[PDB]
């Protein structure tokens, strides 16, 4: 859901599509994520790890 | 690059409001030419 | 008034927008003319 679950009914959205969201708060614009989409992930993963 | 990304058209609006008058212009023209 | 401004050429996209056209406009011109 994101950020919806918290202020209303929980309305449902892809995460792929719930991170290129996010970005464009940081200010960095949503494009970059796709562009890196697989190799971000892969980091991300590692991370957890 | 990018996955998911679904084909379709995109109306870009310069064009149309172009077209709207490029239209209009290529007709002027040949009428002029006919004489 | 501004300090540290540089010279430089600002790439207006509209203009190369309607010379998409322009161009061809011209060339329209040059065949109503060349007869
Ligand atoms: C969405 O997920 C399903 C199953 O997880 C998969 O079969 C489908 O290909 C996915 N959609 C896209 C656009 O990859
Ligand atoms: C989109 O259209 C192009 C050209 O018509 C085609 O090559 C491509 O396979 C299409 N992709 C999808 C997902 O329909
Ligand atoms: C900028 O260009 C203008 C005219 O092209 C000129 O008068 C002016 O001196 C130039 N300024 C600098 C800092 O180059």
């Amino acid at each position: 859901s994101g950020w919806t679950f918290g202020a209303g009914p929980a309305l449902q959205i892809p995460f792929p599509m719930q991170m290129a969201y996010r970005f464009n708060g940081i200010g960095v614009t949503q494009n970059v994520l796709y562009e890196n989409q697989k190799l971000i992930a892969n980091q991300f993963n590692s991370a957890i790890g | 690059v990018v996955i998911g990304i679904v084909n379709n058209t995109v109306y870009d609006p310069l064009q149309p409001e172009l077209d709207s008058f490029k239209e209009e212009l290529d007709k002027y023209f040949k009428n002029h030419t006919s004489p």
